[PDB]
RNA sequence: CGUCGCUUUUUGAUCCUUCGAUGUCGGCUCUUCCUAUCAUUGUGAAGCAGAAUUCGCCAAGCGUUGGAUUGUUCACCCACU
RNA sequence: AGAACUGGCGCUGCGGGAUGAACCGAACGCCGGGUUAAGGCGCCCGAUGCCGACGCUCAUCAGACCCCAGAAAAGGUGUU
């Protein structure tokens, strides 16, 4: 149906490419969490090279021409937009499937998230190099929402925390309620043929 | 004046030594300068006293 | 934090490459990330393994710092490694791991059936002791 | 020579066509390191050329043969001595390996000559190879490993990536 | 060239306690706590033994600059102890020509209120980091005193003053006016 | 050292193209019959012969 | 005394485009851009006491005039700055 | 600007060089299956989604593939 992608501790066009690789394929893919997207090398060259694209206008009328977006959701969906045949109809559906979330809204703050080794930055990155954050890039350009956001990150996590300690109360319970046991005649097979 | 103290500012602001390519001012035992603009040079002359 | 380090005698189980899920005794370390390896009693014999390739267990040996074949032998079934490899819960789960990958169509029906029926037990029972902790704190 | 793959050490001997000036020539021998026996004849014929004044014309190999290890269990130090050539003029240079074979020790080289001095392996010439007793090592990488009990970890392990799942729920632990 | 590792170790006295909660070292002592994490820096720590306080700081494998880091790992603890113990103390002193420099402390040994400097009217209220504490000294002309736990907030304190009493648009080899640092010492003595 | 019998024989094919080719050497090869790409031919081996696939 | 570059705001060398035609000097008017920075901001160095100057650095945000002669670009002079 | 030798373009499509007269492969009746050359194989964009090997390198202007489309002398206790 639709595949739920947390953006933390991902590169940004490590992910950006798989992201556009499964969104030509039929699928529809959320990436949410934009904020806590790395990108690497040191925080002052990703941003010296960013200023470099704001500066990116055309001379005549600026509101024709590029459209520099400032939330972290729009930076990564103008990457995966590099990576799409937008010129296209089959590019122009492609991005049809992608909505891109920056925060967690509540349709997907509720479902189960996923990941990309491929794209991580302690898979991919050597630990020894710098890496800069998307949140605070997208800070020092323009973007307001800061605040407003990792204020609203550690209300849901809050949530989300009294919902992982009642489950992992459940869990308690049925594994000691399946310390009296009164079913062996079916563990028999599952453990002979792996449980 | 207190010599003792004229010592004690001279240590901050006299007793160093000048690149004669990056001009930064930096400490009376450097070989380089520290600033990348000159490419870490070692031509240096003491900063001059009055 | 670093609890088990390479070392002559280093027990390494394999888990990729051409000698896949056999262990191996590391013998010497020749240059930053090529070991000299060999299994006298699991079938895989003197070469150089990559230390990329092994995975480091929790079990030594002492023999002599490249000794040969034989010596190498001596403590391998001093030690009984290949029985207290029977004995760990790593290997019940390459056990358990290739015991459902051979789970043929009927065994798959066999499991299923008795599958569901101890989750109908537990969830009636786990469900009992739901019914009797809303009744400790009910008073 | 493109050093393809692993390399392999041959011995070839050859010695000049017999004149009427000159019968029996002395038949030279040296120790070539080459992907196949086909470029370890067409090495030799570089050095010898260097050297005598003999070519493929007037000479022929009479033996090629891989010559290989009396121990390929045993670890073991190389130090070789190279001719290698750089843009601006040619050095010659000491450098120490530590692997089971001869001529693991030269691909060793090889691979290390394109990736710290950049340099081509048709601009390298091996001058002589040979294994060396520890004690008498120059190269302190190649002397850290001198240790008995010598012991490490393996730290921050990273591999197989997208063979275990593209998509995962589950951050991997680099141990 | 990936050396084996090194090693540098700590010896701790009995009056302070290092416990670790990962790379993040807590140092209690005699005046007072406090703490760093080494989060950045990708090395093992380890206190080895009861009763005589080792600390065993090493890299494995490592290159050259990173084998510089195991040092600095070392040198930061030592100052953790050394404050926590002894104190440190950074006296410093005011130079001055015809204009007297007139430095007060405004909040409670915090803020310094500096007016006077070589005549200007404006004055130089310098706020400093949280641990400090300012004071004139006693039986000496025109001397503060800063006294603090942790070396990176005293002597960062202590750049504040002399970074804020510069002199401008002047030849800086004559001139010399400033409240300087002199002396680098500890809140108690010999030990 | 038994030094064996230089060949008597060699099997050439082309490997290279058509176009882009000097005259000398595409006479030799029209007179090896080795006209399009990726022919062979069985070439008897002499001192005249082997000194035509120096050419090529 | 050497010697190594850069730039295309000068002049040439060239003759690729344009001869069924690309309106050809200068001034006026107005916009934007470059830095190889005159001034202003923050700095560093002097054979920097102050004042006045000079040499460098991040720097193109913002300014860089009024006239007499000359068709002049250019030049030169007066005056303010 | 003007010669020599050979191949090309002009008279010539096609694959690669993002783009293109001349570069590198290769020359062409209309198709089906197979294989390749030059060139490639993160995603546009077919193919490394190989548990590839060994090192070198951090740039506040990184680097990145014949012709080909940007740099020298000099210098660096930056690392090898
Ligand atoms: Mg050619």
């Amino acid at each position: 149906q639709v595949l739920v992608l947390d953006g933390r501790g991902h590169l940004l066009g490590r992910l950006a490419a798989i992201v556009a690789k499964q969104v030509l394929l039929g699928r529809k893919v959320v990436v949410v969490r934009c904020e806590g997207i790395n990108i690497s090398g040191n925080f002052y060259r990703n941003k010296l090279k960013y200023l470099a694209f704001l500066r990116k206008r055309m001379n005549t009328n600026p509101s024709r021409g590029p459209y520099h977006f400032r939330a972290p959701s729009r930076i990564f969906w103008r990457t995966v937009r590099g990576m799409l045949p937008h010129k296209t109809k089959r590019g122009q559906a492609a991005l049809d499937r992608l909505k891109v979330f920056d925060g967690i809204p509540p349709p997907y703050d509720k479902k189960k998230r996923m990941v990309v080794p491929a794209a991580l930055k302690v898979v991919r990155l050597k630990p020894t190099r710098k890496f800069a954050y998307l949140g605070r890039l997208a800070h020092e350009v323009g973007w307001k929402y800061q605040a407003v956001t990792a204020t609203l990150e550690e209300k849901r996590k809050e949530k989300a925390k009294i919902h992982y300690r009642k489950k992992k109360q459940l869990m308690r319970l049925r594994k000691q309620a399946e310390k009296n046991v009164e079913k062996k005649i079916d563990k028999y097979t599952e453990v002979l043929k792996t449980h | 004046i207190e010599p003792s103290l004229r010592q004690l500012a001279q240590k901050y602001n006299c007793d160093k030594m000048i690149c004669r390519k990056c001009y930064a001012r930096l400490h009376p035992r450097a070989v380089n300068c520290r600033k990348k603009k000159c490419g870490h040079t070692n031509n240096l002359r003491p900063k001059k006293k009055v | 934090v670093f609890r088990r380090f390479v070392e002559v005698g280093r027990v390494a189980y394999v888990s990729f490459g051409p000698h896949a899920g056999k262990l191996v005794a590391i013998v010497d370390v020749i240059d930053q990330n090529r070991a000299l390896v060999d299994g006298p009693c699991t079938q895989v014999r003197r070469q150089a393994m990559p230390f990329k390739c092994m995975q480091l267990t929790d079990f030594i040996l002492k023999f002599p710092h490249s000794a040969h074949q034989k010596y190498v032998r001596q403590a391998w079934q001093k030690a009984d490694i290949n029985t207290k490899w029977a004995a760990t819960r790593w290997a019940k789960k390459i056990e358990a791991r290739e015991r459902k990958a051979k789970m043929t169509d009927f065994d798959r029906f066999k499991v299923m059936k008795a599958k569901k029926m101890r989750n109908r037990i537990i969830k009636n029972e786990v469900k009992k002791l739901q019914k009797a902790a809303l009744l400790k704190a009910s008073p | 020579m493109k050093a393809s793959g692993t390399l392999r050490e041959y011995k070839v001997v050859g010695r000049c066509l017999p004149t009427p000036k000159c019968h029996t020539p002395p038949l030279y021998r040296m120790r070539i390191f080459a992907p196949n026996h086909v470029v370890a004849k067409s090495r030799f014929w570089y050095f010898v050329s260097q050297l005598k004044k003999m070519k493929k014309s007037s000479g022929e190999i009479v033996y090629c043969g891989q010559v290989f290890e009396k121990s390929p269990l045993r670890v073991k130090n190389f130090g070789i001595w190279l001719r290698y050539d750089s843009r601006s003029g040619t050095h010659n240079m000491y450098r120490e390996y530590r692997d089971l074979t001869t001529a693991g020790a030269v691909t060793q080289c090889y691979r290390d000559m394109g990736a710290r001095h950049r340099a081509r392996a048709h601009s390298i010439q091996i001058m002589k190879v040979e294994e060396i007793a520890a004690s008498k090592c120059r190269r302190p990488a190649v002397k850290q490993f001198h240790d008995s009990k010598i012991k490490f970890p393996l730290p921050h392990r990273v591999l197989r990536r997208q063979h275990k799942p593209r998509f995962t729920t589950k951050r991997p632990n680099t141990f | 060239m990936k050396t084996i590792l090194s090693n540098q170790t700590v010896d701790i006295p009995e009056n302070v306690d290092i416990t670790l909660k990962g790379r993040t070292v807590i140092v209690k002592g005699p005046r007072g706590t406090l703490r760093r994490d080494f989060n950045h820096i990708n090395v093992e720590l380890s206190l080895l033994g009861k009763k005589k306080k080792r600390l065993r700081v090493d890299k494995w494998w490592g290159n050259r600059k990173e084998l510089a880091t195991v040092r600095t790992i070392c040198s930061h603890v030592q100052n953790m102890i050394k404050g926590v113990t002894l104190g440190f103390r950074y006296k410093m002193r005011s130079v001055y020509a015809h204009f007297p420099i007139n430095v007060v402390i405004q909040e409670n040994g915090s803020l310094v209120e500096i007016r006077n400097f070589l005549g200007e009217k404006y004055i130089r209220r310098v706020r400093m980091r949280p641990g400090v504490a300012c004071s004139v000294s006693q039986a000496q002309k025109d001397e503060l005193i800063l006294e603090g736990n942790d070396i990176e907030l005293v002597s960062n304190s202590a750049a504040l003053i002399q970074q804020a009493t510069t002199v401008k648009n002047k030849d800086i080899r004559k001139f010399l006016d400033g409240i300087y640092v002199s002396e680098k010492g500890t809140v108690q003595q010999a030990d | 050292f038994y030094v064996p019998a230089e060949p008597k024989l060699a099997f050439v094919i082309r490997i290279r193209g058509i176009n882009g080719v000097s005259p000398k050497v595409r006479k030799v090869l029209q007179l090896l019959r080795l006209r399009q790409i990726f022919n062979g031919t069985f070439v008897k081996l002499n001192k005249a012969s082997i000194n035509m696939l120096r050419i090529v």
